[PDB]
């Protein structure tokens, strides 16, 4: 079975789903790293979004009159 | 009216301008009771210009 997420970002679940697995587990300094690592991979996604969103350079609103 | 919203409004000084100077020529010219008055140098010709 397949998802887009492994053909573009699957160390994204390979960091965070080693967290749940260093937590099964104890070795918290591990959890930390996974999961920032996580997070700051992560985040790069959705500004990448944002950065792809209202490209263009649109006007704030064209005020409508009618 | 370039745009819906832009609000195309449009001002009419032209239109102002225009009616307010003829409030005034019909008011000089086309308001007497005549419109002009022949008025000749001499009298002895002057039962023409009656």
């Amino acid at each position: 079975d397949t998802s887009t997420i492994l053909t573009i970002a699957p160390e994204l679940l390979l960091y965070f789903t080693l967290r749940h697995a260093c937590l099964f587990v104890q070795d918290d300094n591990g959890v930390q790293k996974w999961s920032a690592l996580g997070k700051a991979i992560l985040d790069e996604m959705v500004e990448q979004n944002k950065k792809q969103e209202y490209s263009g350079s649109p006007i704030a609103i064209p005020n409508n009159m009618t | 009216p370039v745009t819906a919203g832009s609000s195309s409004w449009v001002d009419r000084t032209v239109w102002e301008s225009v009616n307010g100077t003829l409030q005034d020529i019909i008011n000089v010219f086309c308001s007497g009771d005549e419109a002009v008055t022949f008025v000749a140098d001499n009298q002895q010709d002057s039962d023409a210009a009656d």
